[PDB]
């Protein structure tokens, strides 16, 4: 009576079920696993604060109208303010880790709409001026309140083109990257465990994001006559497998 | 190797063309799964699709130019072009740099060739015979001031002599500073608040610089510098969407504003054939 | 034959001959059997 | 000294030629590799994952809205979308497949062709998908489509629908360019019975499409795109 | 092995010079089957005869001609013939069309060599030394606009740079997309009903393109670019009756109207000798 | 470096002469042979099957 | 020895030493022996 | 080859980072005798800081 | 007479080659090594001796 | 392969691989170890 549909994570203090879940991706197919000695190469023992960081956190919900344009989070930005996980982040040197993402949005069999939810490694921003004007950090730093692509061009900030990516590719190619749909009448959650991408074996986690996680709704929202225009999106994320190296006094970044 | 199996009329309760792409699969639906099928071969490896085989031919990478004439009196060489120098990279040129920017970390050796002509624009009796003289100049190491200083000497830093009309060939290892190189790079050199954003601050790879090595002739010679660049040994990892638009920048991921739709519009109707 | 002593210095390097789509393909975390239904 | 003689050819660059060079760096170390997950070794590898075809063109500006095809409730026996089949040009030219297509001159083998619906979930329909092979007209009525390759779809739990093209031909290759003699044929749809929309509901749903390639499939002869250009050297 | 046996006086009811050529077959009908032969031994094999040998030698196959002069001002360069381009094609020249249209269907790999030599025909102080630059263009990719586009930067596609006076050679395997090139077609691209009539559709082939890589000295100098091929390992099938006409296009059969009579008339009777 | 010395006929081009060349297209594969009725394989084969003569070339 | 990794840039090929005219001279359905008379 | 080995707390009577300058040697100190180290390894000869290699272009 | 071909990069001076040359002194003897305390193989084994930093750039 | 007679014509050497600080690093006359007090 298991169904690919009903499911359950527990990850240290916290537990997820979904009742309508469409599978689960796993990047690249390999689950987040910790630094083997024959990749590393910084000297220092790490610290692996296990279940006190390797928990869910929910960051604050997204709302989906008719005119949404989408949303983009980098990781681990978003998490930059989340109990011990933060904490670890600004304290040392260099960390590394893989998430499970949860994005959640359900409704009723009378609702259309199809959201694509992907995770991007090393999604480099365009900046909207053009030639090589850059993107300034504050502007990739959003924080738990993400990047809204509806939102206005600001100055050193993004382009927010939803068919370009964010980036000079189109959006209907967003599919070679590990993605789930959450469509209405199917689906309510989307789930993707994030092994820890990148070319260096750890890095800093306040000057490099690692992924960006994407939530754009594709068939708009449709809903039932008289119904109210619209549906919140939840997003929950838990860093998984995570190590911290390099402690010391606690980085100050702008703004 | 078979690339269709024979197959049959089917009536079951097994149905593998219906599926749920809500899951991020691609299921391996085949033609036989939909219509009857007859044996038939691939006789085909898929040989020239190979990662090495897509990155390794030679893409022109750079062109620039020096001159040969009288330095007498210029107060900047490098600004008369005694003796010009390039920042290394590979993007600079876009045929290759759409190719590399498919995946998001390769990891290759390059093997350069440098093809020098000259043209002698303004009357000349004759066509001198120059020799160029390439260096590498890696970031740390004195940066030639006027086509003749002490820095030519490259007592430690890789040089080739080639003469103008031929070809030079060298190759070098990766020389990446990481176990790849980045082509996408979502991140800063620091936590500063104006610092650069993108990969312009981990492909600091330094720069190569090209003279004559000859005095001046009677004339003035151009001579204009052709860099073609092959990876071999190519690994590369997590593949990427395509470039859609133009490319404005060494580095950025950046598009030019009002850029024209890149979708092409039908002549008619969705309808339309 | 190499006639030179470094790596780099040899030719290209001959076909992976790897070549397995799953990890792009099919990253589900439950395995999906084609003609068993989607979602059960 | 051994005697020697040159052949033609001698001194010229051949930018695909691969020999042995001299390394600049003699005894140089090059930084250890540390495990990536994501390692592509063919092209032929991601061309099986599918993308998103924007086969609604109709618009002036490219718009999230050409990926989606609409469906009107109750209309009955009337056409949804049409296309012909040049993969390297047209609605497919920016998809992922169209977009690497476009680096080989020759391709064959099958194509998978799914449409995932989008509707209310107490909404119904019954479609028609047909193939046709070259040499008749892209089919103007579903009579005429339903006589080649054809799938009747029926909307359900089960989401997407996966259609085939499967490789019919005499010549063994075509041209990845519009060739004629070479071409593949056409992609209709059709409403096999009509979409139903529940109570409460209503307006237009829509299909999302996708295309990626079967394993049957082979490029070759690499050449340069069309898809990208440029009037000056980039600069930092 | 014997070229003839010997073979004496006979006086027999099976008479092997006696057929019906209605039949349609050569009978193998040898000097001793009439007259009194002796032994002789053949002392030769048909090496020389062999197709291989027929088709595989170099044969100029296309002239082409490019200059390098001062491209200011000039709106059209590949009408200044800044850079030429030819339609690849085995049947421009008709030494070697004759041999192939021997045979319907041909398989074979090509050698190319290009041979390039300068003239300089108004005053000039000097032979300057140019390097050419031969592109492949496959059909499907961006055909070169000016004598530098980004096009020439070639990255995905073969190209060769050799200096005038020089010549290239390189092999391209056997590119058709059937199992063999036809020699002729009588078909259409599709049933049109003004669609072109021959092969013309079907050996597409695409273009190869050749510009100087060299800038513009103060003369201006012709370069004329010729390209052999070379056919190696062939396979010819369905042998078919020789040419007689001359020929009037390239791709069609056609001979031109009001053609003189090809076969000489006697000076003289049937009878004469 | 082993020591050479070039014989007169270096660089040279000979249309008869067979050598082996660099392929211009690295790795491709040609389309699979079927198979045809009506190979040749020598000049030797053809000129047996008999032809007609114009022999009354009087017009 | 073959310098170059693709068949295509080796030499040409040696001779086929095949030889058989009888599918142009002799594409007879019933086999017709020399000396035997042609139409019986 | 192991460039750093595994080591962890320590409260000895043993002291590695006490030395005298005074006699002319330079002790071999590692990171490990004064932190907490993981093991690594070298990945690396020291091929290209040979004299012949040095002195060789 | 062996057929050869020659490639790009002919004729290039690289400083950092390493490839075989004539002697000009053909037979020579050079004189004998004596042995001398001291000798330095890798630069890694020289820069593990310490030297002072002049810390105090101040002046 | 040596082409030439003469050892000097021969290309350069090959990595000592040989490595041995200590002549540098700890030229002490009574040997002093790690951890031990440098004074006694
Ligand atoms: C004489 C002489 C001259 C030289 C040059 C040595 C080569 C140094 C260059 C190293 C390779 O440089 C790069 C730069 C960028 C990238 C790259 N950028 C991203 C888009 C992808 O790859 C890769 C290699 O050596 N000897
Ligand atoms: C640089 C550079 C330049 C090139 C050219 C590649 C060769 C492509 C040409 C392929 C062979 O072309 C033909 C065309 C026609 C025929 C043919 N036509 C009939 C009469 C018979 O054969 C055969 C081969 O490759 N690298």
């Amino acid at each position: 009576g298991y169904s690919d549909r009903v499911q359950q994570i527990t990850l240290g203090n916290s537990t997820i079920t979904t009742q309508e879940a469409a599978n689960a991706v796993v990047c690249y197919a390999e689950w987040p696993e910790y630094l083997p000695d024959v990749d590393a190469s910084d000297v220092n023992k790490t610290s692996k604060p296990d279940t006190s960081v390797c928990r869910f956190y929910t960051l604050d919900s997204k709302t989906w109208t008719t005119g949404s344009k989408g949303w983009c989070w980098k990781l681990p930005d978003a998490l930059k303010d989340m109990g011990v996980f933060g904490q670890n982040m600004f304290f040392h040197s260099l960390g590394r880790s893989g998430y499970t993402v949860h994005v959640q949005c359900n409704a009723t069999k009378f609702h259309s709409g199809c959201l694509l939810v992907v995770v991007i490694p090393e999604h480099q921003l365009a900046s909207h001026e053009g030639g090589n004007v850059s993107v300034k950090y504050t502007f990739t730093h959003p924080g738990e309140r993400g990047i809204d692509l509806s939102s206005a061009n600001e100055v050193g900030g993004p382009v927010k083109d939803v068919l370009y990516n964010m980036n000079g590719t189109l959006l209907g190619n967003l599919l070679i990257f590990p993605h789930q749909f959450i469509n209405l009448r199917t689906n309510n959650t989307a789930t993707i465990v994030i092994p820890y991408i990148n070319s260096v074996p750890i890095d800093s986690m306040t000057r490099h994001n690692n992924v960006s996680l994407m939530v754009i709704p594709i068939a708009p929202l449709t809903v039932p006559t008289g119904a109210t225009p619209s549906l919140p999106i939840t997003v929950t994320i838990a860093p998984m497998c995570t190590e911290f190296s390099g402690i010391r006094s606690k980085s100050i970044v702008p703004q | 190797t078979v690339a269709s199996i024979s197959s049959g009329p089917k009536h079951t309760q097994k149905v593998p063309i219906l599926t749920a792409n809500e899951t991020g699969a691609t299921m391996p639906v085949l033609p036989s799964d939909s219509i009857e099928t007859r044996t038939t071969y691939m006789h085909f490896n898929g040989s020239e699709t190979d990662v090495e085989c897509f990155l390794g031919r030679a893409a022109c990478v750079h062109v620039t130019e020096i001159q040969n004439k009288d330095a007498t009196g210029i107060d900047n060489h490098r600004e008369a072009k005694l003796f010009n120098d390039w920042k290394i990279s590979l993007s600079s040129l876009v045929q290759l740099r759409k190719k590399l920017e498919l995946f998001t970390y390769v990891r290759f050796d390059s093997e350069y060739t440098i093809l020098a002509t000259a043209s002698q624009p303004d009357s000349a009796n004759y066509s001198s015979n120059l020799v160029v003289q390439a260096m590498y100049v890696p970031p740390g190491a004195p940066n030639p001031k006027e086509w003749d200083d002490y820095t030519w000497q490259s007592a430690s830093n890789p040089s080739v002599f080639f003469k103008v009309g031929d070809t030079s060939r060298f190759s070098v290892p990766y020389v990446g500073l990481a176990s790849a190189y980045n082509c996408f790079y979502d991140g800063y050199s620091h936590d500063d608040a104006e610092t650069q954003y993108g990969i312009t601050v981990l492909n600091h790879m330094g720069s190569m610089a090209f003279r004559i090595v000859n005095e001046h002739d009677e004339h003035k010679t151009l001579v204009k510098i052709r860099v073609y660049h092959r990876a071999k040994h190519v690994e590369a990892w997590i593949p990427r969407a395509p470039r859609a638009l133009p490319y404005t920048s060494i580095g950025r991921t950046n598009y030019p504003k009002n850029t024209e739709p890149v979708i092409k519009k039908r002549k008619g109707d969705i309808k339309s054939y | 034959i190499n006639y030179y002593k470094d790596a780099a210095s040899t030719s290209s390097a001959g076909q992976s001959l790897s070549m397995d789509p799953s990890k792009f393909t099919e990253p589900v975390k439950d395995l999906m059997l084609k003609g068993a239904p989607a979602l059960n | 000294g051994l005697p020697t003689t040159t052949l033609p050819g001698s001194g010229q660059f051949l930018t695909t030629d691969d020999r042995q060079s001299p390394s600049a760096l003699p005894n140089y170390e090059p930084t250890p590799r540390i495990h990536i997950p994501g390692k592509v070794h063919n092209l032929l590898e991601i061309i099986q994952v599918d993308t998103l075809i924007p086969m609604n063109n109709t618009h002036t500006k490219d718009e999230v809205n050409s990926y989606l095809i609409p469906l009107n409730a109750n209309r009955q026996n009337e056409q949804v979308f049409g296309t012909n089949l040049f993969i390297g040009d047209g609605v497919f030219k920016t998809t992922l497949l169209g977009e690497i297509v476009q680096y080989y001159t020759h391709w064959s083998g099958s194509l998978r062709f799914s449409l995932m619906y989008t509707g209310p979930a107490l909404s119904s329909a019954k479609l028609i998908l047909a193939y046709t092979p070259p040499g008749a007209r892209g089919p103007q009525d579903r009579r005429e489509a339903m006589l080649g390759t054809h799938v009747v779809w029926d909307i359900g739990l089960q989401s997407t629908i996966v259609m085939t093209i499967p490789w019919t031909s005499g010549v063994q290759f075509r041209y990845t360019d519009p060739d004629t003699y070479t071409s593949a044929g056409f992609l209709s749809c059709w409403y096999q019975t009509s979409l139903i929309l529940p109570p409460e509901t209503t307006g237009q749903v829509y299909l999302l499409s996708f295309i990626s390639a079967c394993p049957d499939f082979k490029l070759r002869l690499m050449k340069d795109t069309q898809t990208i250009s440029q009037t000056v050297a980039l600069t930092e």
